[PDB]
């Protein structure tokens, strides 16, 4: 559908990953992760899911596992999907995000992923209280 | 700044998004029922943007007069001047005690700093509220990052203003 | 609110009642609905409450006093005379007597009874229990008495092994063991209880309060956890209300909620704070709002109940604040409507789509001024409140739904109306649907009606501003961006952003009659100045040189010393 690829270009997508793989001593990564998010199509979706969510999963960062921005960031490219039907995305972020995070970080990550909650998914409420005491 | 023509559907809060980028304001209150309100910078140039920027600007449905006006111990004053009609005597608003070098007028900040205090940078500002910080390298990512909370926020509704 | 004047109005009326010398019905009556007006406007202490009992005992008012004593000892705490004063009311009674005069006992008990100023409720209750034959009654509330904090708790230790000549140390260890308990613990209350009664005095100041006095005696109640503490605090911390401070009942609700007693206590203190303190505070109240959302997942039924009653109280008294109703909403689509996943998708559709329904009729029905009673939300609805109750509407329909031609349709239709049209969850929702597809007409057509027909703060305008601009130049290109720019309007989406980014009423499409001009120098200050008309100064002396210069023409001498002022301030706002 023509949507040019901002963030997403190889020589644009390398210097963005090497700002965000420095974790602290760097000043402005939630404003990086907030503008990847906003691509909201089923392929660009994939893409930015792949390369720096699920890759600051699997490599474990622990700076932007314990911070709530990131997985509020994460819900948030999921659940604006044009793609995606209700009841998928609810499915994903309830069923596979939601557990990937620690329990450990549950004091850091809950007053913004409630915030998520309260504003889209009232019901699931008690499901996100439950998960975490 | 004495803001005239208050909608009486407006807050304090409200009206504090309006007049916030002008400046830094020292306090900003409203009289119940009153329809009106005062904005009180810290500079003299912030209000005479603040009474150019938003001059007959609709807050509310209702356009808006502004004008300067005095503050609320001064207020009541006169107004206990006005029943006795004895003799309605003013006095001056303090000046900050000139010269001051760091502070650059009508500039905002918003929340381990090693400043070499070079002259186009801002050594000093006001703490919002009421404190005086050092400016640093670090305030244009954090207004940014305090924009994008209140672009999502208060969207849903949990600021209104 | 005069309290003074009401205060002066009541004693003339109760002394134009004495003064009259008769019954005085209509000044009775008169002093009466003063009085009822003088509680219901504050807070009712001691003194005027027991001066109102007093007169109302005398016209022979029992029950008319045990309710209002109910309602007096509901505002008075510490009100262990007003206490007494009921104990003697309860004393004289009729068949039911011997039951509720020892309900009010044991209420006291409840109430009072922890304090070192308590001892005449134990004295006349075991005077009552004295007058019947039930000496272990008398002896069980004086096993009670032993083991209490109070001041002279060893005059009623020898008067317990004086009076008790039949049964006085049957248990021996375990009486002297609470004497000796209670006298330890007197001990240790002595020290602040003096500190207390050593600033204790009405002299027109903080010492009046006896307030650091009296925080650091509570804080002393805080650190000795010995659980005593749950009926001593209180002990404390009513003794603390007499002489309403939010910050106390923020400790208190605080220490409670440390301990992790029933959860019906702290209810409880949440509404007697809820009730007592006066309008415009908002810290506890949303803090007890808070605590209804955290409590919720235990009950599940009782806590709804009590939000909805409490969420209307707010509405009532806080009208213009927009967080109640989406607070609402939230707790609404939570109880009420309840999905899970486990349901099948038919079913958790519906459930949505019934949401969207009692959403749309409530608005419709509130547009057109049509209340219906029987949907609470009707009854909240309101012309601050209504937009919010729209974006969920609008979100619902967008995000859940996913149905966009429904959702384009209801932003058509209530973009006109004049109660939502400057409001910021619209727009900035607005901005959200219309980024969320990339289109850039109707973001362009948005940006530049941001000044002239979209009415928004200032924060809020420059917040869309600048993610408008990261969001255009992150996801357009050159050619989308050179078909945008037409030179009749000079938009530009990159560089018209930079220029209006404070200057909300700004457009880029004989300037002495302006009144920029008139009061150039000087704000708020205007004044027509002299100037020349014919103004040389422009002109170059190698052509001046070429032909002979007029002479000057003029404009306004006549003003130079005539300055006029819009005085708004003192017309408007003093002058009223």
């Amino acid at each position: 559908d023509s949507q040019s690829n901002g963030l997403l270009n190889k020589e644009l997508f390398d210097k963005v990953w090497k700002r965000l793989s420095c974790k602290e001593k760097k000043s402005g990564q939630e404003i990086l992760l907030n503008n990847l998010v906003q691509f909201y199509s089923k392929d660009t979706v994939e893409f930015v899911e792949k390369n720096i969510f699920q890759k600051i999963i699997e490599f474990g960062w622990e700076y932007y596992l314990q911070n709530g921005m990131f997985w509020n960031c994460y819900c948030r490219l999921i659940y604006f999907d044009t793609s995606r039907s209700y009841l998928d995305k609810r499915q994903y972020i309830v069923r596979k995000i939601w557990p990937q995070i620690d329990k450990k970080f549950a004091q850091s990550v809950l007053p913004s992923l409630t915030e998520f909650c309260e504003s889209y998914f009232p019901e699931e409420m008690d499901t996100l209280e439950e998960m975490f005491t | 700044v004495f803001i005239g023509g208050l909608s009486s559907l407006v807050t304090e809060d409200e009206l504090r998004a309006y007049f916030q980028p002008f400046g830094t304001i020292v306090y900003v209150k409203i009289p119940v029922g009153k329809c009106c309100g005062f904005v009180q910078y810290v500079d003299r140039l912030s209000a005479e943007a603040a009474i150019a920027g938003m001059q007959g600007f609709p807050i509310a449905n209702s356009r808006v007069r502004l004008s300067w006006g005095r503050s609320a111990k001064q207020t009541a004053l006169l107004q206990q001047a006005m029943l006795s009609n004895s003799l309605q005597v003013q006095q001056q608003q303090p000046g900050l005690q000139q010269p001051n070098y760091g502070y650059i007028p009508s500039s905002t900040c918003e929340a381990n700093v090693s400043s070499t205090m070079l002259p186009g940078c801002q050594i000093l500002n006001y703490s919002n509220p009421q404190q005086v910080i050092m400016q640093g390298s670090e305030a244009v990512v954090n207004s940014t990052n305090a924009m994008l909370n209140r672009l999502e926020q208060g969207s849903n509704g949990f600021m209104f203003a | 609110a005069l309290r003074g004047l009401d205060t002066q109005f009541l004693q003339d009326n109760t002394a134009l009642v004495q003064a009259y010398r008769g019954l005085d019905w209509s000044d009775i009556s008169s002093l009466t609905q003063m009085v009822d007006v003088i509680e219901q406007t504050v807070v009712k202490y001691g003194n005027p409450n027991d001066s109102i009992k007093l007169a109302l005992e005398t016209i022979l008012w029992q029950i008319l006093r045990k309710y209002p004593l109910l309602f007096g000892f509901w505002k008075r705490f510490a009100t262990i005379e007003y206490q007494l004063f009921g104990l003697k009311k309860s004393i004289a009674v009729l068949a039911t007597s011997v039951k509720w005069f020892p309900t009010s006992l044991e209420l006291w008990c409840d109430y009072l009874n922890v304090l070192c100023v308590n001892n005449p409720n134990e004295t006349d209750f075991i005077r009552n229990n004295f007058e019947i034959a039930k000496d272990l009654i008398g002896k069980q509330f004086l096993s009670h008495p032993f083991w209490d904090k109070f001041i002279e708790f060893e005059v009623g230790q020898k008067n317990w092994h004086n009076v008790q000549r039949i049964y006085e140390y049957i248990i021996e260890v375990p009486l002297h063991q609470y004497a000796r308990f209670f006298t330890s613990y007197k001990k240790f209350l002595n020290e602040k209880n003096l500190k207390t009664t050593r600033n204790i005095d009405i002299v027109l100041r903080k010492t009046q309060t006896t307030v650091n006095e009296i925080w650091q005696f509570e804080s002393k109640i805080k650190q000795p956890f010995f659980n005593l503490g749950q009926v001593l605090n209180d002990d404390l911390e009513n003794w603390s209300r007499y002489l309403y401070h939010e910050n106390t009942w923020m400790m208190y609700i605080k220490w409670l909620t440390k301990k992790n007693i029933s959860d019906e206590v702290v209810v409880d203190i949440y509404q007697k704070a809820n009730t007592f303190l006066p309008l415009d505070f908002k810290t506890l109240r949303y803090d007890f709002l808070r605590f209804l959302k955290r409590k919720y997942r235990s009950n599940n039924t009782l806590f709804n109940n009590i939000f909805n009653e409490t969420v209307s109280r707010y509405l009532k008294i806080w009208p213009n604040d927009i967080l109640l109703m989406t607070e609402y909403l939230c707790m609404l689509k939570r109880h009420s409507f309840k999905n899970s996943l486990d349901q099948s998708p038919k079913e958790i559709l519906e459930k949505q789509t019934s949401f969207t329904k009692i959403l749309e009729t409530s608005i419709t029905n509130y547009i057109n001024n049509q209340i219906d009673a029987k949907v609470h939300l009707q009854t909240l609805i309101n012309d601050k409140n209504l937009s919010i109750v729209v974006v969920e509407l609008i979100k619902t329909t967008w995000l859940v739904l996913k149905n966009n031609m429904q959702t384009r349709k209801y932003f058509n239709l209530y973009q006109k109306n004049i109660l939502i049209k400057n409001s910021v969850p619209f727009w900035l929702t607005y901005y959200k649907f219309e980024k969320s597809n990339v289109n850039f007409t109707k973001l362009n057509k948005f940006i530049r009606e941001l000044g002239v027909e979209i009415y928004l703060p200032t924060t809020v305008m420059n917040d869309i501003l600048t993610d408008y601009k990261t969001f255009y130049l992150t996801h357009s290109n050159i050619v989308t961006y050179e078909s945008s720019i037409i030179d009749s309007n000079t938009f530009d989406p990159i560089l018209y952003p930079e220029l209006k980014m404070s200057n909300p009423k700004y457009d880029p499409v004989d300037w002495h009659k302006k009144t920029e001009w008139k009061e150039a120098g000087h704000i708020g200050i205007t004044t027509e100045r002299p100037q020349i008309s014919n103004s040389i100064i422009e002109c170059n002396s190698g052509t001046l040189i070429q032909k002979p210069i007029s002479l000057p023409n003029f404009r306004n001498l006549e003003k130079i010393n005539q300055v006029k002022i819009n005085d708004l301030y003192t017309e408007e706002f003093l002058k009223e």
